[PDB]
């Protein structure tokens, strides 16, 4: 189809410039992956695409706060039953009625994924190399 | 350590690290990683599955993907065959933690400060290697591509970020920097698991 170019550009940051080798290799993977989503069709690159979206998902040190603590009563688990199953070790830490139930429980890609959505068997064509940005 | 030393296969420590280069991290690591690096070293452990890493070398390149407090410091010390990422993380107000950057799903995975019980039991039991860091598929793998160098890793070509297919046909032999720093420019922000 249509040409669909990244947006924006990838950079080539300034922290990785002064190793001379890193711009090369660098242009080598954008060319390898280019060509990599170029070999499939639109229908199983969207596929994936809705796919990709599903793994994860406030303020985030009220988060956290919760996982730390959490994650010491996993570690009693651990430290007694090495091999348990560690979903039966997350269900009855999560399970308990006191501590941590105290707690209340709280784009590259993108882009030519959009530009590509309003675009619409036929092969994907984007274009990853062109427009390395440098600094 | 003498657990993570009996139960890793086919250990290779590739250099020692020098003292007065880990001590800088006195203050942003616990001792506990302090005397795992003096065990460890710079290796390839587990049969190829986990390779202990240059912190500075991968310093610059997590704080692109992993957002933090200014009251946060972030420390990478590990990395799995897929470049995925360990770090550990001081954090002055709720306390310290280890993230588990999983660079193929783009999600961070918030573990805990203890890095005894991590390397010790955590990474040989087989459902955290499955449901923490999806490395189930890795025999699988390792018996039909060859062992990435420690400079190298499986990369998916094109990234699953990039709407590749989660297969051993897509997995390549990468070098791992300039890969993880294209998935990274792929991915939007990183997801909580």
């Amino acid at each position: 189809l249509s040409v669909i170019f990244v947006k924006p550009p990838f950079q080539l940051k300034k922290k990785f410039q002064k190793d001379p080798f890193y711009e090369i290799e660098m242009r080598k993977q954008l060319q390898m992956q280019q060509d990599g989503i170029n070999n499939m069709t639109i229908f199983e690159w969207l596929k994936n695409r809705e796919n990709f979206k599903k793994y994860g998902r406030s303020k985030k040190i009220q988060e956290d706060f919760r996982d730390r603590y959490r994650n010491a009563k996993i570690d009693e688990y651990l430290l007694l039953y090495e091999d348990m199953d560690i979903k039966a070790i997350e269900a009855m830490v999560d399970s308990e009625l006191e501590g941590l139930a105290a707690l209340a429980n709280p784009g590259r890609s993108l882009n030519i994924e959009n530009e590509l959505l309003k675009l619409i068997k036929i092969k994907m064509n984007v274009n990853l190399v062109e427009n390395l940005e440098i600094v | 350590f003498e657990k993570f030393l009996e139960r890793s296969g086919n250990s290779i420590k590739l250099e020692e690290f020098s003292e007065d280069y880990i001590r800088q991290y006195n203050n942003l690591v616990s001792e506990k990683l302090i005397s795992f690096w003096r065990i460890a070293g710079i290796g390839i452990y587990c049969n190829g599955l986990f390779r202990t890493i240059i912190p500075n070398d991968y310093q610059y390149i997590i704080e692109e993907c992993y957002p933090m407090y200014d009251y946060e410091t972030v420390t990478p010390f590990m990395i799995t065959v897929f470049g995925d990422i360990f770090a550990y993380v001081k954090n002055h107000v709720i306390g310290d933690y280890v993230v588990f950057i999983n660079i193929r799903y783009g999600t961070f995975k918030i573990l805990s400060e203890n890095i005894d019980i991590l390397l010790n039991i955590v990474i040989f039991n087989k459902s955290c290697l499955e449901n923490w860091f999806l490395l189930n598929e890795y025999n699988t793998i390792k018996e039909v591509k060859a062992m990435p160098k420690i400079d190298e890793c499986y990369g998916y070509v094109p990234a699953l970020v990039a709407g590749g297919k989660d297969c051993i046909d897509n997995i390549q032999i990468v070098k791992i920097a300039p890969y993880i720093d294209t998935v990274i420019q792929l991915m939007g922000d990183l997801k909580r698991i």
